[PDB]
C-alpha cells in the first residue's frame, strides 16, 4: 500500500572547508514524474527553486545534476561528486516514479466520473456539463442533425479542484417553436455519447 | 506522447517559517501532510482505502528544505522573492438553481510567495460556516494555486464577496457574485 517519497539532498554547509512587509525567502522542491504512453517511458525531474526561479535540476535524460542558474553551480558539482547517490536517483524512475504509478493508477489514471448534462434557455441555449473526470472532453451542439460552428462560445475547461471538471457551451439563437436542439457530449467516462435535447 | 504527470511539491518560507508537502496529479491534489498533527490527509477520503503514506517523511524533507534555504538565502546575498499578485475568480461547482444546495469556489492563481489571507463575506457579513480550502498547489511557472470553498443556499436576496489579501497586491481584491 505505502506511497513512496523522494528525499532532497543537503547542500554543503562548508563551501570552503573548515573556515508584515519584511522580505521573504522561498525555497521550492519538485519531483516530477512524467509518464509517456503509460509506463513505457518514464522521466524524472528533480527541480530546485529559489524565489520562484529554478537554480539546479536533475534530469533522468541527463543522468546527473545540472545548474540552471549561476546560483546552482555549487549544488550541481557537490551532488554529482557523490557518485552513488547519483546512481540512486537514476533508478528512481523505477523505485519512485513507476512505483507510485502502479499504486496510483487505480484511482487516478483509471478514475472515471460521468458528466451531468443540463440544457436550458437564458436568446441563448446553454449546455451545462459538470462533475466529470478526467478533463479531456468535447461538447458539440446539434440543431436537429445539423450543427453550426457559428455563434458558439465555450467557457473552456474549468477545474473545480475536487477532482471534478465543468464547462459551459452556449449557442446564440432565439428558440422558435418546432425546431429541435440537441447537446452531445463525448467523454472517456462513458461508452456512448450523452444526448440531451430541448 | 506524454499522458500523465505526478509531481511531489514541497516548499519552505522565511521568515514566516511555513512549509507544505503534497502530491499533484494532472493539476489535482492527491494528498498533503498535516505538519502539526503529523498525519496524511487524502484529498478524497476514498483514496486512503487504496493507499497509505508515512506522514513523518514529509517533516524530515521540509527540514532539509529549510536547511538548504538558509544556505541559498546567504549565497544569494539575502535576495528576497519578487512578489507576484494573485488572479482571482469566483465560480460555482454547479449551475445555480434556487434553494438547491451549491458551492462557491474562490480560485486564487498566478501568485507568490504562498501566503494569502482569504475571507468570505455574505451581505457584508463574515462567514465561517462550512468553509474549506486546499493546500498551495504547484504550477509549472513555479507560481501557486489555491481553492477556497463555501457551501451555500442560492437566494435572490443574498450577495457574496470573496476578499483576498496578498503582499503583491496594491489593495485587497474583492470579487463579486450574484444570482
Amino acid at each position: 500500500m505505502k506511497w513512496r517519497m523522494a528525499t532532497p539532498l543537503l547542500m554543503q554547509a562548508l563551501p570552503m572547508g573548515g573556515g508584515d512587509t519584511r522580505p521573504r525567502f522561498l525555497w521550492q522542491l519538485k519531483f516530477e514524474c512524467h509518464f509517456f504512453n503509460g509506463t513505457e517511458r518514464v522521466r524524472l525531474l528533480e527541480r530546485c527553486i529559489y524565489n520562484q526561479e529554478e537554480s539546479v535540476r536533475f534530469d533522468s535524460d541527463v543522468g546527473e545534476y545540472r545548474a540552471v542558474t549561476e546560483l546552482g553551480r555549487p549544488d550541481a558539482e557537490y551532488w554529482n561528486s557523490q557518485k552513488d547517490l547519483l546512481e540512486q536517483r537514476r533508478a528512481a524512475v523505477d523505485t519512485y516514479c513507476r512505483h507510485a504509478y502502479g499504486v496510483g493508477e487505480s484511482f487516478t489514471v483509471q478514475r472515471r466520473v460521468e458528466p451531468k448534462v443540463t440544457v436550458y434557455p437564458s436568446n441563448l441555449l446553454v449546455c451545462s456539463v459538470s462533475g466529470f473526470y478526467p478533463g479531456s472532453i468535447e461538447v458539440r451542439w446539434f440543431r436537429n442533425g445539423q450543427e453550426e460552428k457559428a455563434g458558439v462560445v465555450s467557457t473552456g475547461l474549468i477545474q473545480n479542484g475536487d477532482w471534478t471538471f465543468q464547462t459551459l457551451v452556449m449557442l446564440e439563437t432565439v428558440p422558435r417553436s418546432g425546431e429541435v436542439y440537441t447537446c452531445q457530449v463525448e467523454h472517456p467516462s462513458v461508452t456512448s455519447p450523452l444526448t440531451v435535447e430541448w | 506522447k506524454e499522458e500523465h504527470v505526478i509531481i511531489q511539491a514541497e516548499f519552505y518560507l522565511n521568515p514566516d517559517q511555513s512549509g507544505e508537502f503534497m502530491f499533484d496529479f494532472d493539476g489535482d491534489e492527491i494528498f498533503h501532510v498535516d505538519m502539526a498533527k503529523k498525519e496524511t490527509v487524502w484529498r478524497l477520503e476514498e483514496f486512503g482505502r487504496f493507499a497509505s503514506f508515512e506522514a513523518q517523511g514529509a517533516l524530515a524533507n521540509i527540514a532539509v528544505d529549510k536547511a538548504n534555504l538558509e544556505i541559498m538565502t546567504k549565497r544569494s546575498n539575502y535576495t528576497p522573492i519578487t512578489n507576484v499578485p494573485p488572479e482571482v475568480t469566483v465560480l460555482t461547482n454547479s449551475p445555480v438553481e434556487l434553494r438547491e444546495p451549491n458551492v462557491l469556489i474562490c480560485f486564487i492563481d498566478k501568485f507568490t510567495p504562498p501566503v494569502v489571507n482569504v475571507t468570505w463575506l455574505r451581505n457584508g457579513k463574515p462567514v465561517t460556516t462550512g468553509v474549506s480550502e486546499t493546500v498551495f498547489l504547484p504550477r509549472e511557472d513555479h507560481l501557486f494555486r489555491k481553492f477556497h470553498y463555501l457551501p451555500f443556499l442560492p437566494s435572490t436576496e443574498d450577495v457574496y464577496d470573496c476578499r483576498v489579501e496578498h503582499w503583491g497586491l496594491d489593495e485587497p481584491l474583492l470579487k463579486h457574485w450574484e444570482f
